[PDB]
RNA sequence: GAGCCAGCGAGUCUAACCUUGGCCGAGAGGUCUUGGUAAUCUUGUGAAACUCCGUCGUGCUGGGGAUAGAGCAUUGUAAUUAUUGCUCUUCAACGAGGAAUUCCUAGUAAGCGCAAGUCAUCAGCUUGCGUUGAUUACGUCCCUGCCCUUUGUACACACCG
């Protein structure tokens, strides 16, 4: 049963489902000195998932914390309030 | 009256001219007309191959049959719309008259 | 808008119909992982439980997912309509079943087995292991097996 | 009787044509107002005529397109093809010659086809291939 | 000026007389609502489930406002989409026609829409009427 | 328990009737009796009802030979052999109860399986 | 014996035919002339069809 | 979920084809009427990709839907080696593919559907038609074919001589 490829899997890292007082936080003291906020970043830095990412940024649009450029769907573009 | 005559041809230069003869023998007799509506031209296709076995390169053909139809409404007492159609009937143009 | 801090009773792991139903997504895909419920069946029992259907699997209360488990295991009798169940109008029983989890494996064994049992075509194709819906085998799942 | 003109653009299927007469100045599509045509990019592509000259030319006609046939985006380029021309006509009749001659350079400088229509049409398709250039697949053994 | 339908985006005026519709509670809903798919060709129930007939119901409005007159083999074909055929290539298939022809006798009871001559469903002089009271409502909503 | 077709038992089935097994049958039996009233089931029937007198208990029945694979294994025909055409033999099958709702097709098989050796 | 030529043909290929020619493959019934593909090619001039394109 | 736009075409009478509209049904379908021998009616063939808002959140995953089990319908004298359609359930390989190799120079390639042909029923096929629409080149004989010139020939059913 040859094959022809190698087939490596990868990491596969466990980014947060449920938000909490750790996370909860640190998503509010660190959105500031981000330049540009959007969906991934926040996946990125924060691991939390697209769910959590989505919520959270239409969170804290009306209270304040980040200002949006661009509020089409599947792409949200956010600068940061200095 | 309200007579109405449909000209279904193929050929087009016969049925032009029989329909010309209708609407300028209408004119010696001074009879008010819609001139003639031509319809769309339709088209009948019919692609074959051209090979009688299955063999060679599928080079297919298409076969098409043009049908030109047109109708003139004319408004007639009886002596006219018999003598227009009597006349002016030429071979491959199908004329065919209906009333009101 | 709405943040929500969850809390310690959260579970990454659930038991419903002895299957180690994964926490972390959304109620109906999880329950999809027990077999005999499908994403249709799963909507529609979590609707007709009155669950919040946007709640993750982990954090559910205790007495809402034994509803729910009611409610998948006597569909009909709580306003399902039954022709939504996949083993309906039974073959010795005559009732609308919907087998769950291990029914689902057995009793597709035991139907296969009259099949077998009476020698019909279908049951002598499985018993060689080649198709049964009428597939051409000329070329295709040549190395199934 | 009123000043009014007739014109049309076109695009591949798609034709729009536009009654442009003398009013107060409301420029509507299908019955609705320019600012609605759903497709929100090229909705700033069909403001461009206007756009371009200015909107003081907008102000004392009022312009209604009907837009039938083609596909979405082909819908979009008719319609600018018809305000652009209907425009040009309206001042070619009542309006003299020097604001014609405006109007119809700053539009032929900025984009040619909305003024003439695109002259690119549908290649017809040959049997032994998907397409009008592509063949099916070639085999030898 | 005499707003109308046409002079709002199509979007946001449904979502609004959808949204009119929820607090008037008056629509006389199926009741095989959130069990049914709504077409043939769908994969899934309605997401937003707790309305959707009410979606439906102001999407329906709109349409008799623009047209002449539908009936229920229209509205399928316009609510119809692709069908995936597993491995095979897709096509175009019809929405349940239940849904439709439901959700035309349910708004038939709130007066919007009346039948027609010629056939089909017309909108109603009360459907003329109101219809152009939520636009001047919707429209000044970011003005 | 023995055999119930889909909660009708046998002391009904064996001799209830024809034409209320099939209220109880699926969409395909019934629709063949939705359409249909030919005389070749007829046939075949009194033919079964004659190879039924001739066997005592503790004989099976002659088998009784039949081209037509198509016919639903009806409640009457339990307990008989029916020698089935296969397109050139006579296939030997016993009607059992459990067999009920099906064609006779299904039990004379027209191919021999291949082997490759 | 009433059996001979009994089995149905309202439908299907044994049901139709070339007018010309009595066979049952390649039938052309667009327009209803019903002539098999090699007789119609034979017959497609004088019938009226041509090619143009 | 909401918006929402084509073109090529086919269609019954001494037959029952294209089917609007009303009603029943989750569906597929059923039933009562109607229009059409057709620029008139189906039919604006309200096609799909697409567009706008939402749930998903790198997980063989809500990717993929093969292979199986139960029912409900439709065509047909008949559907079992499931005709086809619908519902529910089961939910496999596959993480972009070695040596090889095909087609293509603008409304073209490619994506996306629709009509027609075969057709009682059945399209993953073909013939056409529209919809959305690129990159690259505007060369050369390097490879592969074909043609020509010069040349040698003891070949001429002609190098398989
Ligand atoms: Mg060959
Ligand atoms: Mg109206
Ligand atoms: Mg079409
Ligand atoms: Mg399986
Ligand atoms: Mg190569
Ligand atoms: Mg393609
Ligand atoms: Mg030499
Ligand atoms: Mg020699
Ligand atoms: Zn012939």
């Amino acid at each position: 049963k040859k094959k022809w490829s190698k087939k490596s899997m990868k990491d596969r890292a466990q980014h947060a489902v449920i938000l909490d007082q750790e996370k909860y936080d640190r998503i509010l003291k660190e959105v500031p000195t981000y330049r540009y906020v959007s969906v991934s970043v926040l996946v990125d830095r924060l691991k939390i998932g697209g769910s959590l990412a989505r919520i959270a940024l239409r969170h804290l649009e009306k209270e304040g914390i980040i200002k949006p450029i661009s509020k089409h769907s599947k792409q949200a573009i956010y600068t940061r309030a200095t | 009256i309200k007579i109405r005559i449909t000209l279904t041809s193929t050929k087009v230069k016969q049925l032009e001219n029989v329909s010309s003869n209708i609407v300028k023998n209408a004119e010696q007799h001074n009879l008010v007309k819609k001139g003639p509506v031509r319809l769309p031209t339709k088209v009948l296709k019919i692609s074959t191959r051209k090979t009688p076995n299955g063999e060679g390169s599928k080079t297919w053909e298409t076969y098409e049959m043009r049908i030109h139809k047109r109708y003139i409404d004319l408004e007639a007492p009886v002596q006219i719309v018999k003598r227009i159609t009597q006349i002016t009937i030429e071979p491959g143009v199908d004329v065919e008259v209906v009333v009101a | 808008s709405l943040v929500v801090q969850e809390q310690g009773s959260f579970q990454h792991i659930l038991r419903l119909l002895n299957t180690n139903v994964d926490g972390n997504i959304k109620i109906v895909y999880a329950l999809t992982t027990i077999k005999g419920v499908g994403r249709r069946y799963s909507n529609l029992v979590c609707k007709k439980a009155d669950v919040d259907l946007h709640k993750r699997a982990g954090e559910l209360t205790q007495e809402e997912l034994e509803r729910i488990v009611q409610i998948m295991q006597n569909p009909t009798h709580y306003k399902i309509p039954a022709w939504f169940l996949n083993r309906q109008n039974d073959i010795t029983d005559g009732k609308d079943y919907h087998t769950l989890a291990n029914n689902v494996e057995s009793k597709l064994r035991d139907d296969l087995e009259r099949l077998k049992k009476i020698r019909a075509h279908r049951g002598i194709r499985h018993f060689w292991g080649l198709r049964v819906r009428g597939q051409h085998t000329k070329t295709t799942g040549r190395r199934r097996a | 009787a009123v000043p009014s003109v007739q014109t049309f653009g076109k695009k591949k299927s798609a034709t729009a044509v536009a009654h442009v007469k003398a009013g107060k100045g409301l420029i509507k599509v299908n019955g609705s107002p320019i600012t609605l045509v759903e497709p929100e990019i090229l909705r700033f592509k069909v403001y461009e005529p206007l756009l371009l000259v200015g909107l003081d030319k907008f102000s004392n006609i009022d312009i209604r397109v009907r837009v039938t046939g083609g596909g979405h985006v082909s819908q979009v380029y008719a319609i600018r093809q018809a305000i652009a021309k209907g425009l040009v006509a309206y001042h070619q009749k009542y309006v003299d010659e020097q604001s014609k001659n405006e109007l119809k350079k700053a539009f032929t400088s900025y984009d040619r086809t909305l003024l003439i229509a695109d002259s690119r049409r549908p290649e017809p398709k040959k049997f032994g291939g998907k397409g009008a250039r592509s063949r099916f697949q070639k085999s030898y053994r | 000026p005499g707003v109308s339908v046409r002079d709002v985006a199509a979007q946001d005026f449904i979502n609004a007389y959808a949204s009119f519709l929820q607090r008037q509670g008056k629509l006389e809903v199926p009741g095989y609502v959130d069990i049914v798919k709504t077409s043939s060709g769908n994969e899934m129930p309605p997401q937003d489930a707790e309305g959707w007939f009410y979606k439906r119901a102001a999407s329906v409005a709109r349409h008799i406002y623009m047209r002449k007159q539908v009936g229920v083999g229209k509205l399928n074909k316009l609510y119809g989409g692709a069908k995936s055929r597993g491995v095979r290539p897709y096509k175009h298939i019809d929405a349940s026609g239940s849904i439709n022809r439901k959700v035309l006798q349910a708004l038939e009871k709130i007066g919007i829409v009346e039948i027609s001559p010629k056939g089909g469903r017309r909108i109603s002089e009360n459907g003329q009427r109101d219809l152009d009271r939520i636009a001047a409502q919707t429209l000044e909503e970011d003005e | 328990k023995t055999h119930s077709y889909r909660g009708v038992d046998l002391e009904k089935l064996l001799e209830m009737s024809t034409e209320d097994f099939v209220k109880l049958a699926p969409a395909r039996v019934r629709r063949r009796f939705a359409r249909g009233m030919t005389s070749k089931p007829a046939g075949f029937m009194k033919k079964l009802r004659a190879a039924k007198l001739a066997a005592p208990e503790n004989e099976k029945p002659a088998p009784v030979r039949t081209h037509m694979r198509n016919m639903i294994i009806v409640p009457e025909m339990i307990g008989s052999v029916v020698g089935i055409y296969n397109g050139k033999a006579f296939n030997q099958v016993e009607i059992r109860p459990e067999m009920l709702g099906h064609y006779l097709g299904e039990f004379s098989i027209t191919y021999t399986p291949v082997r490759h050796g | 014996e009433n059996v001979w030529f009994s089995h149905p043909r309202r439908y299907g290929k044994g049901s139709r035919q070339c007018r010309v020619c009595s066979s049952h493959t390649g039938l052309i019934r667009k327009y209803g002339l019903n002539i098999c593909r090699q007789c119609f090619r034979e017959k497609a001039n004088d019938i009226g069809f041509n090619k143009f394109r």
